[PDB]
Formats: C-alpha cells, sequence, structure tokens
C-alpha cells in the first residue's frame, strides 16, 4: 500500500499554516497597558547654579 | 582681607626659632588688627553686604574689633605661665589661641544662621583643650565636663531650629534675604520652635537658672588668666540673640515675659553671692552674671532703645572684666593662691598697680561717660517704657555694683602684708603695659562712642 512511511531519524520541527482560522496573534491575558511609558524628558543639563547645602 | 593673614599665624610660630616665637605672634598679631578698624567700619544707611557667603560684613557688630583687641592681648599675660615647660608645648597653646581667633572672627562677620551654627559651637572645642590642661589646682574636669555639657545639651535644639525654618520659610542664609519670615501664629506647637533657638543662648549668656557654667570655668583656672579673656570672649560670642528675636521672632515676645523675670532675679540674688566668697577670681566671675544679664533684659524688650544699650554692654564688659581677670592674674601669679584675704597689700608693696586697680573698679560702676554709663544707663531707661515697677529692682542693683568693686579694693587696699614675704619686684614692663591696653581703648570710646553702639544709630 502506500501507506508505509519511515521517519528515518527525526521531525526537525515542520512549519505548515492554512486554514489560519481568525489568524489570531494578540488575546494573552492582559488587558491594559497601565499607566503606559513613565514621563522621562532628555535635554541635557548645563551646569546648575548653586548648590542645595548651606556651604556654597 | 581679615581672614587668611589670620590663618598664616599657624606656620609663624612653628617655623620661628625657639629662642624667639613670642615676639612673632604679638607684633604681627597687632598689625592685623590696626587694618580690622580700617575697612569694617564703613557703612551706608543699611550696611551693605560684604562679599560672597562666607565672611560677610557687620551691620550692628563693633564687637569684632574687641576680639581683634584680645587677639595680642591673649599672649600677653599667659608669658608668665607656660615658661616652665616644653618648647613644644608653648607652640601649641599659641595655635590653640590662633584656632580660637581663626573661629571668633567667622562667627561676628558671616551673616548667616545655618552655617553660624557650625562656628557657633565650634569654639568650644579649642577651649575645652585649653580648660582641661595647665590647671594649677583640681576639679579640671568638673569644670570641663560642665563647660560643654551645658552648652552644647542647649545649642543641639537649633539643629530642629534652624533648619525647620529653612525647610519651611524659604533659606536662613544671607539674612538679608531674610524677609521671607511671617509673624508667628502663636501656639502650643509653636512654644518649642521658640525656646530650641533661645536656650542656646540662655547658656552663654548667663542667667538665674543655668548659670553655673560660668563660674566653674573662671575659678579653675585654664592658664594664668590671658585664657580667661577668652572665656569673656564667649560670653559676647553668643551675640545671635540680636538677629534671632528681631527676624525670626517679632510678634513672639509673650513667651519672652518669663525668662525677663528670670533674669531680673539673675540681678538681686547673683549679687548678693558676689559679697562674701572667698576666692578673688569668683568675686569677678559673679558679677560678670549680673553685668551680661542687663543684656538679655534688653533684648526680649525689643525696643529700638534698648538695642543701643546691649551692643554697648557686650564691647563695655568685654574690656572690663578681662581688665578684672588680669588684675587677678598678677596678684595669682606673685601669691601663688586666688584667695582674697590673703593676698593683701596695695599701694605700700604694688604702688602703680594700684591705680590699674582703681580704674577698672569704678568703670562697673557709672563714671563719666567711658561704655558702661553708655551700657548700663541705656537699659534702664529702656526698661520703663516696658514697666514702671521696674527701677524699684534695677536701683538695689546699682547700689550692689559698688558692692563688686568697693569690696575687691578694700580687702586688698589694706598695707598688712604680715605673712606675705614674696612679690618683690611690684609688675615688669609687660603687666602694666596689659592694663592700659585695657582701659586707654575705652577712654578713646568718651570722644566718639558711634562705633561702640550701632543698631540703627
Amino acid at each position: 500500500k502506500x501507506x508505509x512511511x519511515x521517519x528515518x531519524x527525526x521531525x526537525x520541527x515542520x512549519x505548515x499554516x492554512x486554514x489560519x482560522x481568525x489568524x489570531x496573534x494578540x488575546x494573552x491575558x492582559x488587558x491594559x497597558x497601565x499607566x503606559x511609558x513613565x514621563x522621562x524628558x532628555x535635554x541635557x543639563x548645563x551646569x546648575x547654579x548653586x548648590x542645595x547645602x548651606x556651604x556654597x | 582681607k581679615y581672614i587668611i593673614p589670620t590663618i598664616m599665624l599657624m606656620p609663624l610660630t612653628w617655623l620661628s626659632k625657639n629662642n624667639m616665637i613670642w615676639v612673632n605672634s604679638t607684633a604681627h598679631s597687632l598689625l592685623i588688627s590696626f587694618t580690622s578698624l580700617l575697612l569694617m567700619n564703613q557703612f551706608g544707611d543699611n550696611s551693605l553686604n560684604f562679599s560672597l557667603l562666607f565672611f560677610s560684613d557687620s551691620l550692628s557688630t563693633p564687637l569684632l574689633i574687641l576680639t581683634m583687641w584680645l587677639l595680642p592681648l591673649m599672649l600677653m599675660a599667659s608669658q608668665h605661665h607656660l615658661s616652665k615647660e616644653n618648647l613644644t608645648r608653648k607652640k601649641l597653646f599659641i595655635t590653640m589661641l590662633i584656632s580660637l581667633q581663626l573661629f571668633l572672627i567667622m562667627t561676628f562677620t558671616a551673616m548667616e544662621l545655618i552655617l553660624f551654627y557650625i562656628l557657633f559651637e565650634a569654639t568650644l572645642v579649642p577651649t575645652l583643650i585649653i580648660i582641661t590642661r595647665w590647671g594649677n589646682q583640681t576639679e579640671r574636669l568638673n569644670a570641663g565636663l560642665y563647660f560643654l555639657f551645658y552648652t552644647l545639651a542647649g545649642s543641639l535644639p537649633l539643629l530642629v531650629a534652624l533648619i525647620y525654618i529653612q525647610n519651611t520659610v524659604g533659606s536662613l542664609n544671607f539674612l538679608m534675604l531674610q524677609y521671607w519670615v511671617q509673624p508667628v501664629h502663636n501656639s502650643w506647637s509653636n512654644v518649642f520652635m521658640w525656646l530650641a533657638c533661645m536656650m542656646a543662648f540662655m547658656v552663654k549668656m548667663p542667667l538665674y537658672g543655668l548659670h553655673l557654667w560660668l563660674p566653674k570655668a573662671h575659678v579653675e583656672a585654664p592658664i594664668a588668666g590671658s585664657m580667661v579673656l577668652a572665656a569673656v570672649l564667649l560670653k559676647l560670642g553668643g551675640y545671635g540673640m540680636l538677629r534671632i528675636t528681631l527676624i525670626l521672632n517679632p510678634m513672639t515676645d509673650f513667651m519672652a515675659y518669663p525668662f525677663i523675670m528670670l533674669s531680673l532675679w539673675g540681678m538681686i540674688m547673683t549679687s548678693s553671692i558676689c559679697l562674701r566668697q572667698t576666692d578673688l577670681k569668683s568675686l569677678i566671675a559673679y558679677s560678670s552674671v549680673s553685668h551680661m544679664a542687663l543684656v538679655i533684659v534688653a533684648i526680649l524688650i525689643q525696643t529700638p532703645w534698648s538695642y543701643m544699650g546691649a551692643t554697648a554692654l557686650m564691647i563695655a564688659h568685654g574690656l572690663t572684666s578681662s581688665m578684672l581677670f588680669c588684675l587677678a592674674n598678677s596678684n595669682y601669679e606673685r601669691i601663688h593662691s586666688r584667695t582674697m584675704i590673703l593676698a593683701r597689700g596695695l599701694q605700700t608693696l604694688l604702688p602703680l598697680m594700684a591705680t590699674w586697680w582703681l580704674l577698672a573698679s569704678l568703670t562697673n560702676l557709672a563714671l563719666p561717660p567711658t561704655i558702661n554709663l553708655i551700657g548700663e544707663l541705656f537699659v534702664v531707661m529702656s526698661t520703663f517704657s516696658w514697666s514702671n515697677i521696674t527701677i524699684i529692682l534695677m536701683g538695689v542693683n546699682m547700689v550692689i555694683t559698688a558692692l563688686y568693686s568697693l569690696y575687691m579694693l578694700i580687702m586688698t587696699q589694706r598695707g598688712k602684708y604680715t605673712y606675705h614675704i614674696n612679690n618683690i619686684s611690684p609688675s615688669f614692663t609687660r603687666e602694666n603695659a596689659l592694663m592700659s591696653l585695657h582701659i586707654l581703648p575705652l577712654l578713646l570710646l568718651t570722644l566718639n562712642p558711634k562705633i561702640i553702639l550701632g543698631p540703627l544709630y
């Protein structure tokens, strides 16, 4: 019969897709990003005049 | 201009040869003291800042000149002592005075409260080493520990006081910036804010309570008598009471009311003990309590007339009490005991020093306008505007002001001296020079006392 086929060595992970079904990419479990990214500004500080301490 | 040449005194004493030392330390200090009067006296309507906030200008402080006046004088009377011991030990305890002079200039000049605090307690460290060593009698440690555990116990509450002000109301810094200060609302939470700023200056300026800090420092003598002049500088070193009461708490005077009453009884009871006492140095030690108690009264009234008498008395007492201690040292170097009754004999054995004894004693009383008449009388005049009752108590004190001076005179004006065989030479050329360098600057203040009292004068 044509039923006989030997594995020989290994599968080596085969990739095949045809049906897909709704694609499905993003679901996971999380609903929200939560507060998003924190506000951070970049401008590079010049010198900053006068120290905070009593002795200057 | 002021700091840097004072710091250069430190390598001066060490680099110079063993035969000299004392000649270089005294002569070079005198020319720096001349230059202090040359520049600091110039001021406009409101005294403008010197430079950046490290050492600033003087607004109502001619008291810096007094520190410069004692800058060589704290070396003249210490000549009799220290000479017996090692040459390295001599250099060490001249440099401890230089370090004292370094920190004492910084306190009066720098118009601050935050950095002023770390110069206020910084004067205590060199004086501690000075007191705990060279003391001829015992209980140096029963006076040395009491020197710190009275002052530091009261002054460490300034860390929780001063920092608390700058965290809420702008910053303390320049004092010329200090007009951000709003009047205190007067509440039970604001009680300990006022007390912490006061209790620090309640110790250095002696009252009736917590006053035992001063007599222990004077009776147990550090070195001869020249270091006792630095102990006079510590009393006037707590001058920040002029600055705190005016700026930090202007509305608060209701809580000052019990503290005036404490200092008012620190005038009769402090004078009464200063009568039957045995030690010659102690009878100056307790008269210095009452004389500086007059200043504390004047500050807490907050009237413009009282600050005139307050600033005058800081300079008045700074050159009269130090003058009296030099006379006490001149008897301590000859008789070798501080007893008043045993050391008895003026004019007969001490012919020219007795006239210096008279001039120093009478200055404690209200003489023709030298400085003490501009000092004491100005406070008494200002107390009547506070309350009418004051002069009934203050007048009794004016009777006992004679009883410090005349009792010190009479108990030495007896020409017996049967037990005493010493004191052959009356006074050395340096010893008579000490007495002149204290009274003659006050005699020059008779002509112009503008540079003796100046808070908006």
